[PDB]
């Protein structure tokens, strides 16, 4: 589960119930159940604390590797009605530390403040002198390959 | 995309027929349901060469 | 004579105890074009442009 | 190791110099030195360097001549008149390495670990190609290859000194030079740099000639480099780049009305004056 | 002197939570923002009217099917600014050069 | 006209010499059709005319290049019919803008014939007869203006039509020459205008200011070159 | 397979060609950019992805005289340009 809330991929809520529900709002013969996630009002206040930390672990994961979700798709991806989790993404942008800008029929998740013309041609002109890598790739072909051309 | 009917409504070719012959004498054809960029980077480029050639070669 | 001695060499016996001899530098061919990498770029600031940040930034100045 | 080396344009003469006073007879067409230099764990800068005897034979490329006591006694007249520099690598002319390259450098290192193989190219000085510095490695050939040692590249820098720099600008100004950049001068520059990535293309293309007819082996890691290469070029398509007619745009507003009117303005203002000037002479002249 | 100070915070209030919400919404429905923030559609749209009206809030409203639209405006304009205010200037040059042309 | 074609004017020309070439090619172009090209020359050529002279000049210059606009709809500025030296002077060609920009039929007829004899006068009768056949295409011009669609019905009420297969001939005719751009959709009724792009990242002003930058490089080169120093 | 042309992949290709579910596409995405291997991006919105990744392959002599051959139309464009420069410009080159 630690695995899952910190390696990245998506957070699947119905899997990982169907992987450590037993084990986590139940108590393991090898473990009992922790007191903070028992049947208890404390319990099941984490418990909807974590069905809406996967939306937090989904979006900061996604920030870093997505560039847009549908408010359907990820509201289904993070098994909740869309209205919560257009709350608790907004709490997780407030607070300065997610990116994100909503729409009634896009709900894009990213700020790509899209990338400005200035910056873009900075990108561009960036991968250009990266392509300069080229002058590293030729000056290789050349002299790793010249003990190979002295070799024939 | 103008209608077969409206088409043969308004160019005034009374026989449908003579309509037809006049849309096959054009390409402006009938239609299936009855219902008839980049940066060139080379006249610029040379427009900007030009520019700098005025600017040099003196007077 | 197609160079003018110095008063401060004048006078520390300049054309009295020693004569300057015009030194004359020999550069071939080779060794310019050899020089010349000194400063010669490279291929690829040629083609490398600058930062369209800085270029706007020093536009507007 | 060294992310950079630095060769003074000095070293550079006296490779120049130690090929001329050699090919006088000297038809080996590749002669080998010691060149020194204040030693850093970073950029690495070359400020002198001396030319031992050596004598190699085209037999089997394998028997050769370094007098080692005439590299430490000369090592020792350079600590004598500046203790500061102290061996770091070699040169030798002939652009294409021969086979006592690498052993060579086994035979150096014992004088300063790392040693580091700088080619100086004489005759050719076409495009770019002014040095290569070379080091060798401690790798087979790779994860799963036999032995071999293959000298490394590091990037080489063309840098001097103030009072060495001078000597260079001194033996310079010819028509050559002039610092700032003119139009016509960065013109010629952009010229430049077509030429040398064409250069360029036409190598490499070369040794894929080579390599796919069998001739020479594929390697993998040049095969890599190349598919991450051509992988990496970019797309003048996808209209969100080509929105790049905004600052084209945003330029031609100061180049096409800014400046161009007020020299413009500025053009017409001298002339009105001369034919002031002229008329005044005239009428001061019936 | 207590209505008019009163009225007065309940406006600012009012703008400071139209403004502390919305931050994470680029495109909102009038009415999602009405209900989480409990008025009348025609008042809270005459206020956003009035908001951006008084360039208090960046933005633009397409009642035409009722939606506010969310945008910056780019400050790269100040080469413009210079570049206008210059071309008037050299038509005042441009005009004394007029004048020493009448001399002539 | 055809003399015109076949010969290049000297762009070394005297100023005056070259406005009253201009206004000749514009009068045989205007009287020729050739509208658009004929206000673009008179503009020239009344920037090049002398301020404080020409008055006879000017008179006729403002007189052809209100037809010509009017016949390509637009709508001549009303400062030109406000000095002195020219208000009485285009006081019967003010009646006939303002009979023009009102559109009836009535006082253009009463107009036409209070005036004819100085619309021929300058021979514009048969200019002001294509003027009297164009207001409509100027009328429709400020209606798609205005709308960016507007129902057929709708541009017959307006314009007083009386049919909407007229008004669609009628507006087909006008949306064939340059004067409106749209597309219209028949399969719903929309003259959904085209969308207004934006002009910049559209190389139009890419153009525009090449074309300006090559013409201040010709005035400061040919300046330079005009420094003319003297002998002694 | 597809060389740029067309890089947003539609979340049908993935599917039919890799035996998914278009569920099961974004989370091998992410996958293989944590391994290290691809560094690309997912539009759910529109259904594609879009791909800018570092990962080699071995090239398969005939790739090689195709790359070869790309490699010559760069290169010759590159050509093209530079005489048509120099030929503009040649009043300043001097």
């Amino acid at each position: 589960l630690l695995k899952l809330f910190t390696t990245m991929e998506l957070m699947r809520w119905s899997t990982l119930v169907e992987d450590y529900g037993m084990e986590l709002r139940k108590g393991s013969l090898e473990s009992p159940a922790t007191d903070v996630f028992g049947s208890t009002e404390e319990g099941e206040k984490r418990w909807k604390d974590l069905k809406n930390r996967v939306v937090e672990h989904n979006i900061r994961i996604m920030a870093k590797y997505y560039t847009r979700i549908t408010m359907k798709r990820m509201a289904q991806l993070l098994d909740l009605s869309v209205d919560e989790s257009e709350a608790f993404l907004s709490n997780l942008v407030v607070n300065k530390t997610i990116f994100a800008k909503v729409d009634r029929l896009a709900g894009i998740i990213n700020f790509q403040r899209p990338k400005d013309p200035n910056n873009l041609l900075n990108d561009w002109s960036q991968k250009l002198n990266s392509l300069m890598s080229l002058v590293n790739k030729t000056t290789h072909l050349i002299a790793k390959e010249e003990m190979i051309h002295n070799l024939q | 995309k103008i209608l077969f009917t409206e088409a043969t409504r308004i160019l005034f070719f009374n026989t449908p027929k003579k309509m037809t012959d006049y849309a096959k004498k054009r390409g402006w054809v009938l239609g299936p349901n009855n219902y008839y960029t980049t940066i060139p980077s080379t006249e610029l480029a040379k427009q900007v060469i030009e520019y700098a050639r005025q600017l040099e070669m003196i007077v | 004579h197609l160079n003018k001695p110095s008063i401060q060499a004048l006078i520390h016996g300049l054309n009295r105890h020693y004569y300057s001899i015009t030194i004359n530098y020999r550069k071939n061919e080779l060794e310019q074009k050899m020089l010349l990498n000194l400063h010669k770029k490279s291929w690829m600031e040629g083609l490398t442009l600058q930062d369209y940040s800085e270029h706007c930034k020093h536009n507007e100045s | 190791a060294v992310q950079k080396v630095v060769v003074h344009p000095l070293v550079l003469l006296s490779v120049v110099d130690h090929f001329n006073r050699i090919g006088k007879v000297g038809n080996q067409k590749r002669v080998v030195g010691v060149l020194l230099g204040s030693w850093q764990k970073k950029v690495l800068d070359v400020s002198n360097s001396f030319a031992v005897p050596f004598d190699e034979d085209d037999k089997d490329d394998s028997v050769w001549f370094l007098d080692h006591d005439y590299l430490e006694n000369m090592y020792g007249m350079f600590k004598k008149v500046n203790a500061r520099e102290r061996i770091v690598g070699w040169y030798h002319t002939g652009p294409k390495l021969h086979k006592n390259d690498i052993a060579i450098n086994e035979l150096m290192k014992r004088y300063c670990p790392n040693s580091v193989l700088v080619i100086i190219d004489v005759k050719p000085k076409d495009l770019g190609l002014p040095t290569e510095a070379y080091i060798s490695v401690e790798e087979v050939h790779d994860d799963g290859t036999p032995t071999s040692k293959t000298f490394e590249h590091v990037t080489s820098e063309i840098g001097a000194e103030e009072a060495e720099e001078v000597g260079v600008e001194h033996l310079l100004r010819d028509i050559k030079d002039t610092t700032v950049g003119t139009l016509s001068q960065r013109i010629t520059n952009q010229v430049h740099g077509l030429k040398g990535l064409n250069s360029k293309l036409l190598d490499i293309r070369s040794y894929l000639e080579k390599v796919a007819t069998g001739k020479l082996p594929i390697n993998h890691q040049i095969i890599y480099q190349l598919q991450d290469v051509f992988n990496l070029l970019p797309d003048v398509s996808l209209q969100e780049f080509v929105k790049a007619f905004y600052l084209k745009t945003n330029d031609q507003m100061v180049v096409v009305y800014l400046a161009s009117l007020i020299r413009s303005v500025v053009a017409l203002h001298n002339l009105i004056n001369n034919k002031i000037a002229n008329r005044d002479a005239e009428k001061k002249e019936g | 002197i207590i209505s008019t100070h009163l009225a007065k915070l309940y406006d600012n209030l009012l703008e400071q939570n139209l403004i502390r919400v919305i931050e994470p919404f680029s495109r909102v429905q009038i009415e999602h923002i009405s209900s989480l923030i409990k008025l009348s559609k025609a008042d809270v749209e005459r206020k956003l009217s009035q908001m951006i009206l008084d360039k208090k809030f960046h933005g633009i409203l397409d009642q035409g099917e009722g939606v506010l639209i969310i945008f910056d405006e780019p400050p790269v304009d100040k080469t413009y600014e210079a570049a206008l205010e210059t071309i008037q200037n050299m038509s005042k040059v441009v005009d004394s050069l007029y004048n020493k042309a009448k001399k002539l | 006209e055809k003399l015109v074609s076949k010969s290049v004017f000297p762009e070394q020309a005297n100023n005056n010499e070259w406005a009253r070439y201009l206004y000749y090619t514009g009068r045989i172009k205007a009287i020729q059709l050739e509208y658009s090209e004929a206000r673009r020359t008179m503009t020239n050529a009344l920037r090049k005319a002398p301020q404080h002279t020409a008055v006879g000049f000017k008179q006729t210059v403002h007189k052809l290049l209100i037809v010509v606009e009017l016949l390509l709809g637009e709508i001549p500025d009303r400062l030109q019919f406000r000095q002195p030296s020219l208000k009485r002077s285009l006081m019967p060609y003010f009646l006939l803008t303002q009979a023009v920009r009102t559109g009836n039929l009535a006082k253009f007829n009463q107009v036409l014939d209070q005036f004819g004899e100085k619309f021929q006068a300058d021979g514009t009768y048969t200019l002001i007869i294509r003027l009297r056949h164009n207001v409509i295409k100027t009328g429709v011009r400020m209606i798609s203006l205005s709308y960016s669609r507007i129902s057929l019905a709708d541009i017959a009420q307006k314009l007083q039509l009386d049919s909407p297969e007229d008004a669609e001939f009628i507006v087909a005719k006008a949306i064939r020459d340059g004067v409106i751009e749209a597309s219209i959709n028949h399969e719903k009724g929309y003259v959904q205008s085209k969308e207004m792009i934006d002009i910049y990242s559209t190389r139009e002003p890419q153009l525009a200011f090449h074309q300006r930058i090559s013409f201040c490089l010709d005035i400061h080169n040919m300046s330079v070159k005009a420094m003319r120093f003297p002998p002694k | 397979t597809r060389p740029a042309n067309h890089r947003q992949l539609t979340f049908e290709e993935i599917a039919k060609s890799a035996k998914i579910t278009v569920n099961e596409v974004e989370l091998l995405v992410m996958k293989a950019l944590s391994v290290g291997l691809v560094k690309g991006s997912i539009d759910e919105v529109d259904k594609r992805v879009h791909m800018t990744w570092v990962q080699p392959r071995v090239l398969d002599l005939q790739q090689i005289k195709g790359m070869k051959d790309r490699l010559e139309f760069w290169c010759t464009d590159v050509k093209s340009m530079e005489m048509l420069v120099e030929h503009q410009a040649h009043d300043i080159l001097t």
